[PDB]
């Protein structure tokens, strides 16, 4: 009982699509507004510039997720409104998976791009509240403890994008059929590559449950930013605002 | 011994032992008392510190109740059956302006339960997993609760393999209902006169 | 501007009415189920105990309200509505008056003292216990006396914006009497501390929130299948 | 003396479905709360963290007081910041009538009957804003101190400005419990990117 060629092929594509999207977006890392070096905790302006930095990288992440979704067999054959329906609601969850994948347990930070580590303090300094920061860090820590590999995050990312219950999905049955294929692949993989760690599979799926909570926490964080200056740039706005 | 550590038989017993909106709230209120009565019958839960039991139920209660009436609603067509015995139809839900979240309940939970014919033991196990949520704040020992939830994983999987050997993907199909449940849950969030005149 | 003989007399009447309620409560203390670690029974007995106490307090508030100038001259409808919503507020003011800053405990009916743990061991949650204890400690700092508490309580009772109040106009007139008296009283007895009066009135605002936090405590106790007895339920559930 | 100029406070006030019309009104005003509180004395000297906490905690009561005052003119409803109006009857038809009336009776109506003025409304909003009980405050006592400065200044203003009405100060504060209870009950590109 092992992975079929089809599943093997499908996983190779996913892993390759991720690395390639990763570089297709690398070509503009520093093209992002820089991280302040102002030594004033009370500066509203060092603070706005940190928020701008993040919204910029967040837009680069969105583009990358869209680039990766297009590489998913079946996605492009969905209606255009369905593709959007899936992407708008899956976006934050994929970014948080991506976040947990890059969590450095030693320094308690998240590395977004070589020498781009950020801890809890760095995020508070952009004006993000503690009820948003702590759960994400707790989540990334626990995710890191599973020690998933590239194939596993990639499968997990695809399962998340192909959720039939996102608001405004028309073809729920086609979306489910698509998702079933990845879930089935993940199961075979976990069972072949973690032969003496069976709970790995249910633990991975339960992470999809936590994501729904974190998404809700994230949307509260978006409202909170409005109570300040921080409006979201136009792309992030239609995805997340309302 | 997976089942021995978290007997699927006990979980089933736990389940056995227990305007539209206004009527739904009333039904919910009626079902409140069943939370403690259901939970004490779930193995190992009563061994948790009283403080943690309370936290677990405070955190899970709406998801626990939603799971239950959805499963009960399998027989009804495009609606739900309340614990009070009232039916609520799709049409009446939209007219009351909750048709958005109501449709999500029907298709993500009721219909799925119907089509796979999810049984009472499976439902009970899914509810036990919701109950044993180690991520609720103020828990005296989350790792304990987490160990318990993993015992439901293992016990539920063994049961699925035994009872439904032709459906290799069943276990995962049961778990794949929890995210939809979680999101539905988040969205869903005389005497005095005597004294006087006397 | 000062206090007239009439206002001094009204204040004295208030303090006397409250003392009188205290003695009858105290005299009726034996009626309450006695105070008994992972035991559910013990936990349920502590909750039974507290609800019994609270029923006694509700009787105190009603007896005291029946004695307020003009209260009976309102529709029974309005009397009920004023008592129903002001109940938890008056009880929290009484709690602050009885707060012991040393042991951080509250002493009811002369010889019943409870700290945070006692309330927790009855099953009450921390998001309820903490703000009340925080409120009591802050009130206690003000060092209000009998007169000041009696007036603050009467101001709370005569709140026109309580749900289901018919003659809001008359309720405001009645309240105005006591606010006027409290102002005069602070300016005569705390001549150098005029922020006292604003500060006292602002407690009325906190009670609004604390009332809401109590509602949440009630639905939470219900998650533990601990329902309020009939009288309490009528006031606090419905 | 008065280290909470009512002049500045009044300046700040000056500086700025039926349900959907209100929600849209709120969004338009959400983006003034920092500029309003900016103009309140001593607020900008508070730690940035705390400022966020005070607006996070105060925002809704802050917004409610304002549109309430504005609707002193309208007979049976509110003038929104959108320029639109909401009448009682459509509020009740929608389903938010009970909360609507509270606002009309306990706020709108009361502010008219006593003709509270922009300086007064503003001092009240400053009191709501300077709320030391909000969780996560770095220095509560600091905010406490600033709230009392508004007590003092508001009183002095009332005494001098309305010396015929000796109970006016107390009358303003007694609007705040109602505000608090009301406040508590009141709680394209993707397509292009896809194609390209
Ligand atoms: C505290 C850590 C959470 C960071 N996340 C997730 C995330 C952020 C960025 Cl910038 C990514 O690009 C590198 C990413 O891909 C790995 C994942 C996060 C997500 C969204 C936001 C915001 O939506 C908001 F509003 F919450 F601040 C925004 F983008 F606006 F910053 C903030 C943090
Ligand atoms: C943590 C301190 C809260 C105590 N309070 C106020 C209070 C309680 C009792 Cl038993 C009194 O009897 C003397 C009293 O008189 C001054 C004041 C309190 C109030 C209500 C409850 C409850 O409504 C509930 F449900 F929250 F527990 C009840 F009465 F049921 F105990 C609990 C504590
Ligand atoms: C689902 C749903 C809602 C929430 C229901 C909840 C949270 C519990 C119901 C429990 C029942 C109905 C138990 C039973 O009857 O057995 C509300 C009203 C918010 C909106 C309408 C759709
Ligand atoms: C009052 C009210 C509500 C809340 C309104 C809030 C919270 C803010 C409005 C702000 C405005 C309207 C500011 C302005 O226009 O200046 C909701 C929607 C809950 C129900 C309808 C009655």
């Amino acid at each position: 009982p092992q992975l079929s060629p089809e599943q093997l092929g499908m996983i190779e594509k996913l892993v390759a699509a991720q690395q390639q999207c990763n570089r297709r977006s690398f070509s503009d890392r520093l093209r992002v507004t820089p991280w302040p070096i102002a030594p004033d905790p009370q500066s509203r302006e060092a603070r706005q510039q940190r928020f701008a930095h993040f919204t910029e990288l967040a837009i680069v992440s969105v583009q990358e997720i869209v680039d990766f979704a297009k590489q998913l067999p079946g996605f492009l054959q969905l209606s255009r409104e369905d593709q959007i329906a899936l992407l708008k609601t899956s976006a934050i969850e994929v970014m948080l998976l991506e976040t947990s994948r890059r969590y450095n347990p030693g320094s308690e930070s998240i590395t977004f791009l070589k020498d781009f580590s950020y801890n809890r303090e760095d995020f508070a300094k952009a004006g993000l509240q503690v009820e948003f920061i702590n759960p994400i860090f707790e989540f990334s820590r626990a995710m890191n403890e599973l020690q998933l590999n590239d194939a596993e995050f990639a499968l997990l990312i695809a399962i998340s994008i192909f959720s039939a219950d996102r608001p405004n999905v028309q073809d729920q049955l086609q979306v489910e059929r698509l998702q079933h294929t990845y879930v089935e692949a993940l199961h075979a993989y976990v069972s072949i590559n973690h032969p003496h760690d069976p709970l790995m599979f249910p633990r991975m799926l339960m992470k999809l449950v936590s994501l729904r909570t974190l998404s809700s926490v994230h949307s509260e964080q978006v409202f909170a930013l409005r109570l300040q200056d921080k409006k979201l740039p136009p792309l992030l706005s239609e995805i997340w605002d309302v | 011994s997976a089942n021995e550590d978290m007997p699927v038989e006990r979980i089933l017993e736990a389940e056995l032992a227990v305007d539209p909106v206004t009527n739904i709230c009333q039904a919910a209120d009626k079902q409140l008392f069943t939370l403690v009565e259901w939970a004490k019958r779930i193995p190992h839960f009563s061994e948790l510190p009283l403080d943690d039991q309370v936290i677990l139920l405070r955190a899970g209660w709406n998801e626990l109740l939603i799971a239950s009436f959805s499963h009960r609603s399998i027989a009804v067509k495009d609606g739900i059956l309340l614990a009070t015995g009232l039916h609520v139809h799709r049409n009446s839900a939209h007219s009351a302006g909750v048709g958005a979240i109501f449709d999500r309940v029907l298709t993500e939970l009721v219909s799925k339960m119907r089509d796979m014919q999810m049984d009472k033991t499976e439902l009970g196990c899914l509810r036990a997993i919701v109950l044993f949520n180690p991520d609720s704040k103020g828990l005296s020992n989350p790792a304990e609760v987490e160990a318990l939830r993993e015992k439901v994983y293992a016990s539920l999987e063994a049961y699925c393999k035994h009872k439904y050997p032709e459906q290799p993907g069943r276990f995962a199909k049961l778990l794949l209902r929890l995210p939809a449940l979680r999101s539905i849950g988040l969205k869903c969030l005389t005497f005095l006169m005597e004294m006087l005149e006397a």
